[PDB]
């Protein structure tokens, strides 16, 4: 490649005017290093928390610039590294290469690229650690979103900068819920809206990197990959690398949204985040804090979620609404790190061990989900018709809450259970299938008024596939309607029951 | 096709690069490293003179 | 493009330009329709006399 020879003749031009003003002679030698952590003498000037240049080539952040011996972290393995060799200051706070352009690409923990697809383009390199926007310049969640599989969603919203969190066991596929809820930016995203664009941009933080390669392929497949920089950080890759990979994310999520475009994030399993500041924290020097994990855990934890919000019309109006995902042991929702967050997140959505092989793909709790805004940010199909079918999700959740061991002391009681557990196998929504704001509501409304419940429980999992069908190429004006118009109006209700009965006729 | 091309794209790369370590290894058997410890001190002179 | 020297671009575009029509439709229903047209109208005109003879009636 004559163009390679180019890259490497500028790269080297660039090298040659370093070394002429190389600026570098009390600058630091690394003392001793380990565990990816650089004991490094000198550098009696260096600014805290700012990026340092290896001579082994791998970098690595500045942590703890304690007495003399200033402590920087190795970005990189250690076979290259050994004591002594020059440690050259990067001058400035670690700033991740951030900017539209890294669309499709994944970038590892400062940005470099990883796929192979050379540089992208940046619109800002920001520092890693941001100050997020206070009371003033925030604001409400006043916008709305879909997170596309039904998932609960209608009864427990997403919506403008709703930080989110979920839990469950290890190769639970609430990564796949993840991407499930990224898919859902083909929709709205890959038209031309920016309203309802809400770019998101998924993380990868400590994954075999088969996973990654299967996680690039469904990107690429059903086409999302358009929408979601899902930056990496394996776990081959060493420890700094994903400790700092949340807040590479947090840095692109402030280089969409404060631009004032709506945009979302996912971090992804951040337990690995978690584990991660452990291993930086009791490797270095620091001393152990609670549950054995480092002290500030939640100071972490909090300082990513934190960066995400939903400014105001002075900001822009932008959000970046988060997603953050943790892992426990046996689904333990009684955790440091689970419990602390789910303090620090405005949502929850637990996922089991049995209903992972119980009775559903998506296997979420509903009961045990949440999240902190139902009324405002929701659905306005969900809501503003369906309301009252809100209230009715968190009654039968109730109702099948109590139905275990109970007699039959009324019919009243078997009827809610019949209907609710017909909904409940129905409304699951297929893996990687978003497709949402069109037929909302009509699981509960033909429940409470009778179109599907009358129908076997067990052949639900085709008759909505046929009802949906039907209200596509049949109800085809109120179905794109209830798609377009933001709700369901008693008009558009009693077509939808013209609808129903259709359904229920062929 | 175009996967083809695109792994042989990276074998050209990967080739480029190892003839570049018999080319680094010829810098050394070369004592142009003696051509090469003058213009390293006109360098070092010039960047010391900067400031 | 993407594919700088794939040397059959050409050729495969000249295969898919050449394979316009990889076959035709077949409306080959042209006398079972009326055949089975006739049967069925004849049928049915039986059916409706009958019936409206035995409203009559």
């Amino acid at each position: 490649k004559a163009q390679p020879t180019e890259v490497s003749s500028i790269l080297e031009e660039r090298i040659k005017g370093v070394s002429d003003e190389a600026n570098l002679n009390e600058t630091g030698r690394v003392l001793a290093v380990g565990d990816g952590i650089a004991r490094v003498f000198g550098l009696n000037n260096i600014q805290a928390e700012e990026l340092v240049e290896f001579s082994s080539g791998v970098k690595g952040m500045a942590l703890n610039l304690e007495p003399g011996q200033v402590g920087i972290v190795l970005f990189g393995s250690d076979r290259l590294v050994k004591e002594g060799e020059l440690v050259k200051r990067t001058g400035n706070i670690v700033d991740v290469p951030v900017g539209p352009g890294l669309l499709g690409r994944v970038v590892d923990a400062l940005g470099n690229p990883i796929d192979g697809k050379g540089p992208i383009d940046a619109a800002g390199r920001s520092r890693a650690q941001v100050k997020a926007p206070g009371i003033l310049p925030r604001r409400s969640v006043h916008e709305p979103v879909q997170t596309g599989l039904k998932a609960v969603d209608a009864l427990v919203p997403i919506g403008r900068g709703q930080r989110e969190l979920i839990i469950g066991d290890r190769q639970t596929g609430k990564t796949a819920v993840a991407l499930d809820t990224i898919l859902n930016q083909k929709r709205w995203n890959n038209g031309s809206d920016e309203s309802k664009k809400l770019y998101c941009v998924y993380v990868a933080v400590g994954q075999k990197r088969s996973t990654v390669a299967q996680l690039v392929q469904t990107l690429e497949q059903h086409d999302a990959m358009k929408y979601s920089i899902i930056v990496a950080a394996t776990a081959s890759e060493a420890a700094p690398l994903q400790y700092l990979a949340p807040f590479t994310a947090a840095s692109i999520g402030e280089w969409f949204r404060d631009n004032g475009k709506h945009a979302l994030i996912v971090y992804d399993d951040l337990s690995k985040q978690a584990v991660a500041y452990r291993q930086l924290s009791l490797l270095l020097r620091r001393p152990p804090g609670r549950e054995a994990y480092p002290g500030d855990v939640f100071y972490l934890h909090s300082r990513l979620l934190e960066r995400a919000a939903k400014l105001s019309e002075k900001e822009g109006s932008g959000s970046l609404t988060a997603l953050p995902v943790i892992e426990t042991q046996g689904g333990d929702v009684s955790a440091y790190i689970p419990t602390n967050v789910i303090s620090i997140t405005d949502g929850q959505i637990f996922l089991e061990a049995e209903l992972f092989y119980k009775g559903i793909r998506p296997a979420i709790n509903v009961g045990l989900s949440v999240s902190r805004v139902g009324s405002a940010a929701q659905v306005k199909a969900l809501k503003q018709v369906a309301g009252s079918l809100k209230l009715f999700l968190a009654q039968y959740r109730e109702v099948a809450a109590f139905a275990q061991f109970g007699s039959d002391l009324d019919a009243s009681t078997k009827q809610t259970l019949v209907r609710g557990e017909r909904l409940t196998q129905l409304l699951k929504q297929n893996q990687y299938s978003p497709l949402a704001t069109e037929e909302q509501v009509p699981l509960i409304y033909a429940g409470v008024n009778g179109h599907l419940d009358g129908i076997e429980l067990s052949r639900i999992g085709e008759f909505e596939s046929s009802f949906l069908s039907y209200l596509k190429s049949n109800h085809n004006e109120l179905l794109t309607e209830i798609r377009e118009k933001g709700e369901l109006s008693k008009e558009l209700l009693a077509s939808l029951k013209s609808a129903t009965e259709s359904f229920v006729a062929t | 096709w175009v996967r083809y091309e695109a792994s042989l794209r990276q074998l050209e790369q990967r080739q480029l690069a190892k003839s570049v370590i018999s080319r680094v290894q010829s810098e050394l058997g070369n004592p142009k490293f003696q051509e090469k410890v003058l213009q390293q001190s006109i360098s070092e002179i010039e960047q010391l003179l900067s400031k | 493009s993407v594919l700088k020297n794939t040397s059959v671009i050409d050729k495969i575009e000249s295969y898919v330009k050449q394979y316009k029509p990889v076959k035709i439709d077949a409306s080959k229903q042209l006398q079972v329709i009326e055949s089975f047209e006739k049967h069925a109208m004849t049928n049915a005109k039986e059916t409706e006399s009958l019936v409206s003879k035995e409203l009559k009636d």
